[PDB]
């Protein structure tokens, strides 16, 4: 199993998730949470660096799982 | 005339009184602008042996 | 007004007119078990729920045993006859059970909601039109529609004396299976047997020499 | 069987058991007459003994390691491996005893607290009052379930005297 | 409404007369707050159609010959192959679940992003069967009763499976062999005194 | 009304005397509503065509040396193709129930729909022989009795046959020949002490 392909799909799934599916529910859920740095960016749709960096945070974890799971050959 | 009548039953609203939530005999109401007027007689005695108290008349309520 | 114990106080829960319009009414109440109207009224369908059960219980157990006695019939022991009658059957007592359950359930159900709520069955559009025939008449545990196909039940001036032929002979029924049971736990005969083994010599064959009944003895 | 438990009566240590206890007690009537007291006492202490443990045996109670009988508690083991006079038939008899007391002392209570002087009535008991509560409650479980059912057997919570918090 | 669910008991004040599949069933008195009872009824459409669509697909296997619904996952475990209608699907499981994964979410994430719509209709309504709401509401009354059943049938699938061990199709047949000798009551698993 | 089924007996007042076979026969006092006997009169008009279909195949079958009616079905248990008329028929029993299925259910769904019509005419009476309301009545009840006598007919034929073990055709000509010696009585489980 290539590591570089899965990592590379597992992040670019996760990002394209998290910024065409769940950023409007994830957005809406922040500001109903309810000292700070504005991460402001230039995407049309608010995804700073923050959103950056968790969503491929999660897309690494599951991609290292995945490629965990192929590795132990079951 | 104000207050309950005399020889009623009463509930004890007071939260601090041992006759909370209990009925009581109403025994006699002053007629004066004391703070508690109605004087209420129970069957049981509290921890000090008293029978008797004195209550405002917001403090008891018909029941 | 006849009483269970001549001279005794009958409750006054029984004296009540409600009360002594129920059949059978001898003021036989020592625990006062019907003192609530309601819970009276759910001991009453109780009691003639079991009457017709142990009327139709009994007689399946003693006309068919009294028959095997001559030659009329080969039934055997009602203690037995379950076993004969599932050894050369087509199912198997768990399956028989569990589609008895559900049948029995079904109508179990509609006589409780009607005890729950008298005339409730007859809901228009429940029951393929059938809901209309549903509905007991004014006393409950006295439905007519499908049942009491003969009408007997519409000439009042027998009414007060049918229901009093049912509820006493229930009461005696009652009585029966429970000493079919008692029997068979002290002489390991059939009742049939008993009464044949009675009358042959009663002043030495009754529960006082059976070793069970009296153990003091 | 259950628990990897032995019934008694194929149990060795059971057999051993009762033979010792049959030993000490034959060994101290060794030292008596044969048609004294003493000797008559110890022959009744043993049959007392012999019938005791067949009576064990034959109940087809589970003996463990030690020889001694073992109860299963468990509904389900003890209705399907006919152990359900163990723990399960004197379970519901207590039920029905304990339920008995409980009700018919509620009843006395609830009896005597519309009377002039009830605590004179919780000292000096009314023995015809009392007896006839006594022979009543026994209906106590159908008696206690109308009563839940009709709303009578609990008190409102603004009836309770409750502290200030 | 749609009937009663106990023939003679008063109906529940909280379910409305104009909602579909109303017998009055609530018991637990479940849906008695209006805000779970809003998310209740487009959960028990969604669990109706997923459970018409998974039913459908679990006698349709068995009916045509590719085995049960329980032995079609067994390819994946120990070296096999999808075979889809006998054709063998050039997959693995590893892109089975990104696919799916991604797929679901997009598709699950648009509906709950709706805001809780249980009928949306245009694009998903190409036929125009319910383009009129007069008509709709006895054509939602068949939807939903048809959840209901496939909800029971396929709890039943695999309630008979993990007491039996064999097939939807296959039980039925056996069943069909001997109704006395082969029911729930005779598999030793569900009644255990019988 | 038709007539009185027990002579000396008073008609029930809620069975209309235009109604087709009224003999004022309701001691149960089943169609005491008006709703309820709508439906069961337009279900007992139903069952008695069905009926009279049932038992006119079953004597012509048997009278036309085919078999009786309860070996017809015989030849999907022990493997076998059905005949009709003689002619070999290549439908297996998994396509006659399918086919069944839809055609009855199909023509039923579309009576039913009609509000439960008993009489409908125009395409099912294309030789016009209830033209005229005035002799309607009189060929209902024809029709209705016919459809009684049908429905005891078939009775008799399940009755018989469970506790014989023969044919209709072959029960009547045996009581032909021994009336007092093969009859209901005689058969060993109608009457349980002789």
């Amino acid at each position: 199993l290539d590591p570089q392909i899965v990592i590379s799909g597992s992040t670019a799934a996760f990002l394209a998730i998290g910024r065409f599916v769940f950023l409007g529910y994830q957005r809406r859920e922040a500001n109903f949470d309810s000292n700070s740095t504005i991460f402001a960016t230039n995407d049309p749709a608010g995804f700073n660096i923050i959103d950056v960096a968790g969503w491929g945070a999660l897309g690494h974890a599951v991609g290292f799982a995945v490629l965990a799971i192929n590795s132990l050959q079951g | 005339e104000v207050g309950p009548k005399r020889g009623s039953l009463v509930k004890i609203l007071r939260p601090e009184s041992y006759w909370f939530n209990q009925v009581g005999k109403v025994v006699s109401v002053d007629q004066s602008g004391v703070r508690y007027p109605v004087v209420v007689r129970f069957e049981n005695q509290n921890y000090a042996g008293v029978t008797t108290n004195n209550y405002a008349l917001d403090e008891v309520v018909a029941a | 007004r006849q009483s269970w114990l001549p001279g005794s106080q009958i409750p006054a829960h029984l004296d009540t007119p409600a009360a002594q319009a129920l059949a059978g009414n001898f003021g036989f109440d020592p625990l006062g078990l019907g003192k609530d109207p309601v819970a009276l009224r759910w001991y009453q369908q109780a009691e003639l729920i079991h009457c017709r059960t142990a009327m139709a219980g009994v007689a399946g157990i003693l006309i068919p045993g009294l028959l095997t006695k001559a030659g009329a019939l080969n039934v055997p022991e009602w203690y037995d006859a379950g076993k004969v009658a599932i050894e050369n059957s087509f199912a198997p007592w768990g399956s028989l059970l569990a589609v008895q359950l559900f049948l029995c359930g079904f109508v179990e159900a509609k006589r409780w909601q009607d005890i729950r709520k008298p005339g409730s069955q007859g809901e228009p559009g429940s029951f393929l039109g059938f809901e209309a025939s549903l509905k007991g008449t004014s006393e409950l545990g006295y439905p007519g529609g499908p049942f009491d196909p003969l009408g007997l039940s519409k000439e009042a001036d027998k009414w007060a004396d049918w229901k009093l032929k049912e509820v006493k002979n229930g009461r005696l029924a009652m009585l029966a299976f429970l000493g079919f049971v008692a029997q068979k736990y002290a002489t390991g005969a059939g009742p049939v047997d008993n009464l044949a083994a009675h009358l042959k010599d009663p002043w030495h064959v009754n529960y006082a020499t059976n070793g069970v009944s009296l153990p003091f003895l | 069987d259950i628990a990897g438990l032995t019934p008694c009566s194929e149990s060795k240590a059971y057999a051993k058991l009762e033979k010792k206890e049959l030993k000490t007690l034959e060994k101290r009537l060794k030292q008596y007459e044969a048609d004294s007291a003493p000797a008559v006492a110890l022959k009744a202490t043993m049959e007392r003994t012999k019938a005791r443990f067949a009576n064990y045996a034959k109940a087809g109670l589970l003996c463990g390691n030690d020889g001694l009988p073992h109860l299963i508690a468990d509904p389900g083991l003890a209705l399907k491996y006919g152990h359900a006079g163990e723990v399960f038939i004197p379970t519901f008899g207590f039920l029905y005893v304990a339920g008995y007391i409980g009700y018919v002392g509620r009843q006395y209570l609830i009896a005597v607290k519309g009377e002039a002087k009830p605590t004179d009535k919780e000292i000096i008991i009314d023995v015809p009052l009392a007896t006839k509560l006594a022979w009543q409650g026994a209906g106590w479980p159908l008696a206690a379930v109308q009563e839940l059912q009709r709303g009578t057997l609990l008190e409102k919570e603004e009836n309770i005297t409750v502290s200030p918090r | 409404k749609a009937g009663n669910w106990l023939p003679g008991s008063d109906a529940p004040a909280w379910l409305p007369d104009d909602l579909p599949g109303n017998y009055g069933f609530d018991p637990l008195s479940l849906g008695k707050e209006p805000a779970s009872l809003k998310r209740f009824t487009e959960s028990e459409v969604i669990h109706g159609r997923w459970a018409m669509l998974g039913v459908a697909g679990s006698l349709a296997v068995e009916l045509l010959g590719y085995g049960n619904w329980y032995d079609a996952p067994l390819w994946a475990v120990n070296g096999g192959k999808a075979t889809w209608f006998g054709i063998e699907v050039p997959f693995d499981l590893n892109a089975l679940l990104a696919f799916e994964f991604v797929a679901m979410a997009a598709a699950e994430g648009q509906r709950g992003d709706a805001g809780g719509v249980v009928y949306p209709g245009g694009a998903f309504d190409p036929l125009g069967f319910a383009k009129d709401s007069s008509k709709s509401g006895e054509l939602k009354l068949k939807e939903i009763k048809n959840g209901r059943l496939a909800m029971v049938a396929f709890l039943g699938f695999v309630a008979q499976h993990a007491a039996t061990g064999k097939g939807p199709i296959a039980a039925l047949g056996e069943h069909l062999a001997n109704p006395w000798g082969a029911n729930f009551a005779t598999n030793g698993i569900s009644v255990p005194f019988f």
